[PDB]
């Protein structure tokens, strides 16, 4: 994969240094190089809820039709971020309270 | 239908750069007339300029001219940045002419003595010779519209001299914005600021006036004939 | 924050709880 | 531990899983025995100091090596409690801070110290009597208002007792719980406690705080509020000269 | 909503929201300005269900010119959680907030919401206007790094 | 439009009825339709055979028994509508054929008796509920069995978990302490376990022979040599334990409880606890936890079995492992049937306490079933349920995607058996095995993320609430037409190939076969494959399913859009989208928002009213349609004719159209031309670019319809009363209220209006003489009542489209004590795209409408044809939702070829397909440029250059054929409407289907300078005439002390809340053009130290000289 | 478009804080006098835009700022006692 990752970066830089993903990602603007991958290269070594990783790949990328199983291989972890937000976006400003009962003085 | 005619104010350099604003246009009108005009006015303006140089001893833009502190191309440019306007109303054509000391600093100012042809900005850094500097000049001035390159024209007045590009317009920068401004209740109705520099040359008011005076002639041509 | 010295009368402490508590966010909470 | 969990276990000096041994002394290192049973001592001249460790634990120390007062002999998170008597005030101040930003900082988060510093201080703002000089001889008192006895009983009306004390390294909420004024401390878990006590000594606030005159309604003492800019008044040229020949009459 | 029209400093606030959150400044200005006999009758005549004569948003107008809002969004973070601007009179009924402002709010064009306040007393004008107009909160007070930086549409074009 | 379908996989099975969890369950709890002697167990039958062998006190002595036989269930006394406007619930009494004996001998069968009343369910699968659909969620716990599990306290070793069925039994959990002693928790009671296995018979030594040699584990359980005693005593002991109070030897009878009949531990008659209790542990069971009337003593059957497995855990041969409670074969799913009848239990539970009491307190000799039976504890138990209980929801209506779709919810929270919300974390991942049963997307945001989720399009619920996904039997080699439903656990133990995968007529056709196994994605022989996936539609929600390209869109966005199209609002113009999935149309018809035939007929009458069919010879039926209606969230339900007179019907097809549904398909938003470039920065971070186009057109409007609600009560001061008779109100007022009070329908209401005029009497003083002198002398007759009424609240307003009336009395009606007569006022309003809005599309690119355009502006194609929306490139990249990219592309194409497509999931269209269309189109479209006499103006070949350099037309093409290049890229070259200059490199435009949510800045939007202050608070709270006022939390708090802004928060503290003296001096100030402020003290600062004052306690205060200030003068 | 002069403002004081104190409490006097008050006057006064022409800006923090940036006003920290301060203050056409 970082072959791929690797590769997919100097191909914009070789051929299409104006392409939008890139320009954008490669500017301030949008995207980081994590994003152009599953994009455009490959999606990679996607983990199970217990930590281990899959043997299996994720071998295709959002252009191309990724499918069912890699879909739902790579779906433990779009809720394992869901749920990592929803805890740290639950308490409300728990530790600037904290800080500010301290400090306010 | 609704909206009384707009106020136009006028706010102006004297000879370089004008602020043009006429204020409560309806949505969208601001666009409407200040971008065609700005076409117009980079465009479609008649000016005067040198197209091209002959340079006594050197051909080709990319020689040496010795005594000469800087070069052809230096000159080319500088000679670029040079207005000259033409009293005689007929002419289409005039050739310019410079005879150069020794130690001294040629400025624009310094050319051929001729009446009939004004030269509008006289300082100007033309070339600069050391002691002991000789420089001969032949250069060609043409009237004209917009931005005419070289390698289009190819004016050829002898057989050694080289051609320029030409910025026949006095017109040199248009810039132009809408803003929304309110009457009333109304708050998103066009305002449109038009930004006008002109070379030392034609006014910017005068520019616009040429540039809506051309706009509205071409509209007179959607006549049924 | 306009990059001088500090004029006398602020709030320091508040403005520090706040500095520290902004990113409180943007870090992960699996420990 | 990582994240906002960490931050907390800091800036509540929090005694954590995995304290990962610490030498109270300085010596020697000797690691003995494996997967039976997994000890480690550091040894000096006299005292041999014995640490007993998982046997899973994976130990920083191979043996021979030379060690420090309080030096981590284990790995893992460290004490804070633990560093403080070992090694004193500062060296602690100086671990929460560089580690609430190992933290902000392995993220992506980008600030300055000072602001962790502000509220590691207040952290430290107290001290516990040892053999006072005029107080009860137990009681926790401000590092500065122990001055206000300590160079002021050894200098004017010297002599008595200088008050020993001893460093004591409170956690964020502890530390903010035990603050002087009232007004504050009711705001906060139990507001009985606070005026009860503060209601039979003729307790005074003085109102130094800004939660302390927010709660009242008063304008608070920072910015336009602060005591060293509100003063400040504006004559202008004519009112000057014309408010100066009334004043000599 | 966005609102690129704005120069730094300035804001959203829909017609119908300026006259409201401003009303007894109108009113006097009404009364001050002719059309009104009484500040009592200028209450009046705001009041006819609906359909507003051009003089009023012309005084409201007035009545504005220089003062300063307070916008807010949401979770307040840090002090940037609230900035100052110079109210613009504006169509439609959304708040409409300049896109270099963005960061520091967290804000994001699709269902935030924000309200706004008017410091009435000069002091608290004056507190805005010097100390918390968006356009002199330009960098971080926790790294002090530039917060009104280009961005996310700005840098593309740049 | 005529449709192209995409893909292969031919749908083995048609998806299953869809509400099928709630519809279907019902039936099976309530054989209503079955003869009272067959109904076998499960539901009311089995509750009333679990209750109703009914002794009295004493054990054989005194008579009275009172034997279940047959329940009836009654019939609906109130129409499924009569019941949503009387305000009652849609219900039928319960009747049960009842018997009571004696010792003298007298079966007494009195004809039934009513022990209450029962809720039906709709055709819908939801509830009325005094009024109001309620749809009872479905939720999930541990399915009941035998577990272990790790301990939290205490590592490397394990406690154990007996879970019976929920209400059928305790919970039975085993723990073995640093003491060594094992100990029993139940009811949250700890004894040493061994008390227990004492009474049940083991002896010291039995225990060592069974419980020894793996660890010392043994010798804890052993040394309370004290009670290794007599059986008997044992058991007194344990029942002093239990219990404490009655020390007596009748000790049998509690433990009576958690051990023998199906009174208590049940967990199962002979299923999922038996069962999995054999497998896991030593085999060989019956069916509860442990075995009593054996003769005169207990016999143990699970709870030493148990033990081993646990102290066989503590060390323990390979195959004594841990227990995934996470698996779906260990998560039961209880759906409506079951929870109604859970209710019953606690019903009749109840009820028979309450009939021993009525034995005991009545002469035998006439007690009879009537004179025992209550009526009351089976209604208010189950009462409670429908209405209260967290699992009961009102019912989410926006559309009717939104609405199918909460019938088919699973949520571990809820009643009793359900986690917290402040608990589960491991649950809350998308475990394995949620597979093709519950969906790997749909969860909410924040919060409950996992603790909701949706059932998926294929998978069913089952016997014993297990959720069962389809499969495909291959028989080693062909691909079966035999379709095989099964377990979480039934699936484990096979190697299953996925659809995705080839075939060649009826069987595989690659040699290197992938497929799955247990978990674990495996590459597998052909033959070495057994089963396979039926369709990848397996995996997802139907929301989920309903992504065109949903292969393309990361798994985030996917879920935003998978939501989002649950808050899409109904249109006027509602349109089936330009690229679908499949189930639109039948998304549509398992709703029943849409109205189909009934039998294959004609149709002889058509109006906005009624569409009336003449069914071949059965009859003749007229169809009603709703017609304005509004739903739960103010949408506005409402059916349209979509069929003309005299038409002959196809089965059960379109009759009428639903809210969100075009032609039967489902319509829940409008596909529009769409143009992805930034714009002005008006489309900076998620805003959206609208053309005026739109508004013009009508398009993005929808009707909203609020509700208003008004009592009138008796009152201490006398009646609140209906008049349009109200006091000092100018004729002109009164004017659109009918002679009652009620606004006439069509009348067109502004805010302030009276809606319902209400007079009440209030005792506010007496008017003292001069006063009453000064009232006759000129004219206005002093009077006894205030004003009161309805009245349109501030930001509201639109057309009065209904009135309802309700009175105390009216037959049906029961409105609350006090509450006579109750009016309801309905006000629709047409709506329109407006700035501040919020479209989405199925890829969930959400955003708000930050500005509208004249046609003027707008990107424009050559033809003409401007733009609608101006979507922004910038919001792609990061989220990963390449989906609604593709989508603009065939959206593309659709345009010109003038087609709609539907393009299943993982199944759907390739660029190869895509490209293919747009080639098509672009010949059709620039067929037509050539053949009206055109060609690649000087603005398209301008661009075409630097298209490529741009390496993106191919160099050495023709202008034309270069142009071609890029449609089929599906990129175009646009014109800026501004100012006719194209834009400089190609744009990629087409038609993107977009939907508008349930969200608008109508309904948000508010702002005071002053007014309505609370006598209560003192602070600005409410507004009858002018609204609102924000709070300023804690957190701005701090932003003020972190500016150095203290007058700016000083006065969000005093003048402009609860200061009465503060504010009134600064609106007085304000009034006269004056500076405002010097507030003299805090109001905050006397209120505390006043309020202290009143708790003892001097509170003084004072200056910088020490002496007190009194910060009153007064 | 930021504070007109609020760079020059700012350098002006010690605490910048002081600096919003004096705008307030200049704002304030150049108030409670119909700006009969200015020390700017002549052509200098700022002014406002209209359906109209240049009317005096009502605003006083505006007036009081551009007011401050002449050097023409002072800051007394404890300069003329408050007791005078309000004395002399109600004199020159103040009712
Ligand atoms: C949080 C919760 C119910 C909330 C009121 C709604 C869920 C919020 C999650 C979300 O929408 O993101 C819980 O729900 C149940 C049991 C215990 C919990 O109780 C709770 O914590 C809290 C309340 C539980 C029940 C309340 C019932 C009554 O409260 C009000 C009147 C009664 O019904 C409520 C209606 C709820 C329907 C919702 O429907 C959702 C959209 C809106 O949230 C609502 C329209 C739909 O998207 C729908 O598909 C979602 C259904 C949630 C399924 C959860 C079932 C388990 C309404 C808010």
């Amino acid at each position: 994969t970082e072959k791929v990752t690797q590769a997919v970066f100097k191909n914009f830089e070789e051929n299409y240094p104006f392409n939008p993903l890139y320009v954008m990602a490669q500017s301030g603007a949008r995207g980081n190089p994590q994003q152009i991958r599953q994009l455009c290269g490959m999606r990679g070594l996607m983990q199970k809820p217990s930590g281990e990783t899959f043997e299996v790949p994720v071998r295709s990328s959002f252009r191309e039709g990724l499918t069912v199983l890699e879909y739902f291989i790579s779906s433990h972890g779009a809720r394992k971020g869901g749920a990592d937000t929803a805890l740290r976006t639950a308490d409300s400003g728990y530790l600037t309270r904290k800080l500010v009962d301290v400090a306010h003085e | 239908s609704k909206l009384k005619a707009p106020v136009f104010t006028a706010t102006t350099q004297g000879d370089h750069y004008g602020e043009f604003v006429l204020e409560p246009l309806e949505r969208g009108f601001g666009v409407t007339l200040g971008n065609p005009l700005r076409r117009i006015l980079l465009s479609s303006i008649p000016g005067t300029a040198v197209t091209s140089v002959y340079i006594e001893d050197v051909l080709h833009e990319f020689s040496t001219i010795p005594g000469v502190k800087e070069d052809v191309v230096e000159i080319i440019l500088n000679l670029k940045e040079l207005v000259v306007r033409f009293l005689d109303p007929k002419m289409a054509s005039t050739t310019l002419i410079l005879r150069a000391e020794g130690p001294k600093e040629v400025r624009a100012g310094d050319f051929t003595p001729s009446a009939d042809v004004e030269i509008m900005n006289p300082d100007l850094h033309i070339a600069t010779l050391e002691e002991g500097g000789k420089l001969y000049m032949e250069v060609r001035v043409d009237r004209g519209v917009g931005y005419v390159p070289a390698e289009r024209h190819g004016i050829k007045d002898r057989i050694n001299a080289i051609p320029v590009d030409a910025i026949f317009s006095p017109v040199r920068r248009v810039a132009f914005q809408v803003e929304d401004t309110r009457l009333g209740q109304r708050t998103d109705l066009d305002k449109l600021t038009l930004r006008i520099w002109t070379d030392g040359s034609v006014t910017p008011l005068e520019a616009l006036n040429q540039a809506v005076a051309i706009l509205k002639e071409h509209l007179n041509y959607f006549a049924n004939p | 924050s306009m990059a001088r010295p500090v004029s006398i009368g602020e709030a320091v402490g508040v403005v520090a709880a706040e500095s520290i508590g902004e990113p409180g966010t943007q870090l992960t909470m699996r420990t | 531990t990582q994240g906002l969990p960490r931050v907390i276990e800091l800036f509540e000096a929090r005694r954590p899983k995995a304290k990962a041994v610490i030498s109270e002394i300085d010596g020697v290192v000797r690691i003995e025995e494996g997967e039976d049973r997994l000890s480690v001592f550091v040894e000096s001249e006299g005292f041999s100091k014995e640490y007993k460790l998982p046997k899973d634990a994976r130990l920083l120390v191979k043996d021979g090596d030379y060690v420090e007062a309080g030096q981590p002999l284990t790995r893992g998170a460290i004490d804070p409690h633990q560093l403080l008597e070992a090694k004193g005030p500062e060296a602690v101040e100086r671990y929460l801070v560089d580690e609430i930003q190992k933290v902000y900082r392995a993220q992506g988060v980008k600030l300055h110290d000072k602001h962790i510093e502000i509220v590691v201080r207040q952290m430290l703002k107290y001290v516990e009597v040892t053999d006072p000089g005029d107080s009860r001889l137990l009681e926790g008192q401000v590092l500065e208002k122990w001055d206000v006895e300590a160079l002021n009983e050894r200098l004017i009306a010297e002599g008595k007792v200088p008050v020993a004390w001893k460093p004591l390294l409170m956690g964020v909420t502890k530390s903010a719980l035990s603050t002087k004024s009232w007004l504050s401390a009711a705001s906060f878990q139990n507001t009985t406690h606070v005026l009860t006590e503060a209601a039979i000594a003729g307790k005074k606030d003085e109102l130094i705080g800004l939660k302390e005159n927010v709660i009242l309604g008063r304008l608070i003492p920072a910015g336009t509020g602060s005591d060293f800019v509100r003063f400040t008044q504006v004559v202008d040229q004519r009112t000057l000269k014309a408010i100066e020949e009334a004043r000599k009459e | 909503v966005v609102g690129p029209q704005l120069k730094l400093h300035q804001c959203g606030l829909p017609k119908r929201m300026a006259l409201e959150l401003f009303k007894p400044f109108l009113l006097k200005k009404m009364e001050e300005k002719a059309f009104a006999p009484n500040v009592k009758a200028a209450r009046r005549m705001l009041e006819r269900q609906r359909d507003i004569k051009d003089e009023v948003w012309d005084a409201l107008e007035e009545v504005i010119h220089g003062k300063v809002v307070l916008l807010n969004r949401a979770p307040t973070l840090h002090r940037l959680g609230i900035q100052a601007f110079q109210p613009v009179l504006v169509e439609g009924q959304s708040i409409q907030l300049h896109p270099l402002v963005c960061e520091a709010f967290n804000a994001d064009f699709d269902g935030d919401q924000m309200a706004v306040h008017v410091p009435l007393s000069s002091f608290a004008q004056a507190e805005a206007r010097i100390q918390m107009l968006s356009a002199h909160n330009l960098l971080s007070p926790a790294s002090g790094e530039p917060l009104a930086k280009p961005s996310r549409d700005i840098i593309l074009g740049l | 439009m005529e449709i192209k379908r995409f893909g292969r996989i031919r749908e083995v099975i048609p998806l299953p009825p869809l509400t099928e969890i709630q519809v279907e369950s019902y039936k099976k709890a309530l054989q209503a339709d079955v003869p009272p002697e067959k109904r076998e167990n499960v539901g009311i039958q089995a509750a009333f055979k679990e209750t109703f062998p009914i002794e009295e006190g004493d054990k054989g002595k005194g008579g009275l028994v009172l034997d279940f036989l047959e329940y009836r269930i009654g019939d609906p006394p109130f129409s499924q509508d009569e019941c949503r406007e009387k305000d009652l619930t849609y219900q039928a009494p319960l009747y049960a054929r009842l018997q009571l004996i004696h010792k003298d001998t007298g079966l007494i069968k009195e004809d039934e008796v009513f022990l209450g009343h029962l809720p039906l369910m709709t055709e819908d699968g939801s509830f009325i509920i005094n009024g109001a659909d309620r749809v009872i969620v479905s939720q999930i716990h541990r399915s009941p069995g035998v577990y272990f599990t790790p301990d939290p306290a205490r590592p490397g070793r394990y406690i154990a978990s007996i879970i019976p069925l929920p209400k059928r039994g305790p919970w039975i959990d085993l723990e073995v302490e640093a003491s060594g002693v094992v100990t029993m928790k139940v009811n949250k009671r700890k004894f040493p376990l061994v008390l227990l296995l004492r009474v049940l018979g083991y002896d010291q030594e039995t225990l060592v022979r069974e419980l020894s040699a793996y660890g010392d584990l043994v010798q804890g359980l052993l040394d309370e040599a004290v009670l290794a005693m007599r059986p008997e005593e044992a058991m007194v002991r344990l029942f002093t334990l239990l219990r404490p109070g009655d020390p007596p030897k009748k000790d049998k009878a509690l433990a009576y409880l958690f051990g023998l009949l199906a009174d208590p531990k049940r967990y199962d008659l002979g299923e999922a606890g038996r069962y999995k209790a054999e497998e896991k542990l030593g085999v060989g069971l019956s069916g509860r936890t442990l075995v009593r009337f054996e003769d005169g003593e207990f016999k143990d059957e699970v709870f030493l079995p148990t033990l081993r497995y646990l102290f066989a855990l503590t060390a323990g041969v390979p195959g004594h492992e841990v227990d995934d409670i996470d698996h779906l074969g260990n998560r039961r799913i209880r759906t409506v049937g079951e929870l109604m009848a859970d209710q019953f239990r606690v019903g009749l539970a109840r009820l028979a306490r309450g009939v021993r009491e009525r034995m005991v307190m009545g002469s035998p000799d006439t007690l009879t079933p009537a004179k025992l039976v209550n009526s009351r504890p089976l209604e208010a138990a189950l009462r409670e349920f429908f209405s209260r209980s967290q699992l009961s929801q009102f019912k989410d209506e926006t559309n009717p995607l939104s609405s199918l779709r909460h019938k088919r919810r699973i949520s571990a929270l809820g009643p009793g058996g359900l986690t917290r919300e402040r608990a589960g974390f491991d649950v809350r991942d998308v475990h394995r095995t949620h597979y093709g049963r519950i969906c790997p997307v749909e969860t909410p945001e924040g919060a409950n993320i996992g603790l909701i989720t949706s059932l998926a399009a294929y998978a069913r619920v089952d016997a014993l609430g297990f959720i069962r996904t389809p499969y495909r039997r291959v028989k080693n080699g062909v691909v079966t037409e035999e379709v095989v439903y099964m377990t979480a656990s039934e699936e484990d133990r096979y190697t299953i190939a996925q659809a995705n995968t080839p075939l060649e007529g009826d069987r595989i056709a690659t040699d290197r076969v992938v497929a799955r196994r247990r978990g674990e994605p495996v590459i597998v022989a052909p033959e070495e494959v057994e089963f396979m996936d039926v369709s990848p539609k397996q995996v997802f929600s139907l929301n989920t399913n309903l992504i065109p390209f949903l292969e393309h869109d990361d798994a985030n966005r996917a879920l935003m859009g998978s939501n989002m199209q649950t808050q899409a609002v109904p249109l006027i113009r509602a349109q089936a989208p330009v690229v679908m999935t499949g189930l639109e149309e039948r998304v549509v018809r398992d709703s029943l928002a849409a109205l189909y035939a009934e039998e294959d007929g004609e149709v002889v009458k058509v109006d906005g009213t009624r569409i009336a069919v003449r069914y071949e010879d059965g009859r003749l039926v007229e169809h009603p349609l709703r017609r304005y209606a509004r739903s739960n969230q103010g949408t506005a339900f409402d059916q349209r004719p979509r069929v003309r007179v005299g038409q002959r019907v196809k089965k059960g097809d379109l009759l009428a159209d639903g809210p969100a549904s075009e032609e039967g398909f489902l319509a829940l938003g409008q596909n529009v031309l769409v143009a992805i470039m930034p714009f002005d920065g008006y489309n900076f971070e998620d805003a959206i670019v609208i053309s005026e186009e739109l508004l013009k057109r009508d398009f993005y409007t929808s009707i909203h319809i609020e509700r208003y609600e008004i009592e009138a009560r008796d009152t201490k001061l006398g009646p609140e009363r209906i008049t349009r008779d109200i006091p000092h109100l100018s004729e002109a007022a009164l004017r659109d209220l009918d002679e009652e009070g009620i606004v006439r329908i069509g009348a067109e209401v502004k805010p302030g209006d009276i809606l319902v005029g209400r007079t009440s009497f209030k005792g506010e003083q007496e008017p003292s003489p001069e006063e009453r002198l000064l009232r006759s002398i000129f004219g206005e007759k002093a009077r006894d009542v205030k004003d009161t009424s309805l009245r349109v609240p501030p930001g509201e307003g639109g057309i009065v489209v209904g009135r309802l009336r309700l009175r105390r009395g009216d037959p049906g009606v029961e409105l609350k004590p006090g509450v006579r007569e109750v009016v309801r006022v309905f006000v629709a309003q047409k709506r329109k795209l407006q700035v501040g809005d919020k479209l989405a599309n199925r890829h969930g690119n959400k955003g708000v409408v930050a500005k509208i355009l004249p046609v003027e502006d707008m990107p424009h194609l050559p033809d003409g044809t401007p733009v609608d929306v101006i979507l922004n490139p910038l919001g792609v990249p990061s989220r990963m939702n390449l989906g609604q990219i593709l989508e603009t592309h065939l959206g593309l194409a659709g345009y010109f070829l003038g087609q709609r497509y539907i393009s299943p999931v993982f199944d759907g269209a390739t660029e190869p397909e895509i490209k293919e269309l747009l080639a098509e189109a672009f010949n059709l479209y620039f067929g037509k440029r050539q053949g009206e006499g055109f060609g690649v103006d000087k603005r398209e070949k301008e661009v075409l250059a630097r298209a490529e350099k741009l390496g993106l037309v191919s160099p050495g093409k023709s202008p034309e054929e270069q142009l071609k290049e890029l449609f089929d890229l599906g990129k175009v070259v646009l014109y800026d409407g501004r100012t006719g200059e194209p834009f400089e490199g190609p744009i990629v435009v087409g038609q993107m289907f977009i939907m508008k949510l349930y969200h608008m800045v109508e309904d948000k939007m508010h702002a005071r300078s002053t007014g309505p202050y609370s006598l209560i608070t003192q602070q600005p709270l409410g507004g009858k005439a002018q609204f609102g006022g924000q709070r300023f939390g804690e957190m701005e708090v701090w932003a003020l002390e972190a500016y150095g802004a203290a007058h700016t928060l000083q006065e969000m503290l005093t003048i402009k809340s609860d200061d009465i003296e503060g504010r009134n001096a600064a609106y007085q100030a304000i009034i006269k053009g004056e500076d405002v402020p010097e507030p003299s003290v805090p109001e905050s600062f006397r209120v505390l130290v006043k309020e202290l004052q009143a708790l003892a306690l001097d509170v003084q205060t004072l200056d910088e000289k020490d002496n007190p200030v009194d910060i009153f003068e007064g | 478009m930021a504070e007109p002069g609020i760079d020059k403002l700012f350098g002006m004081v010690d605490s910048k804080y002081r600096l919003t104190v004096v705008v307030a409490k200049r704002a304030q006097q150049l108030l409670r006098h119909r700006f009969k008050n200015t020390v700017l006057e002549p052509e200098e006064r700022p002014k406002m835009r209209t359906l109209e022409g240049l009317y005096d800006d009502p605003n006083a923090v505006t007036w009081a700022m551009k007011e401050l940036l002449t050097g023409r006003l002072f800051f007394g920290e404890n300069l003329v006692p408050e007791d005078r301060l309000q004395k002399e203050m109600e004199r020159l056409y103040p009712t």
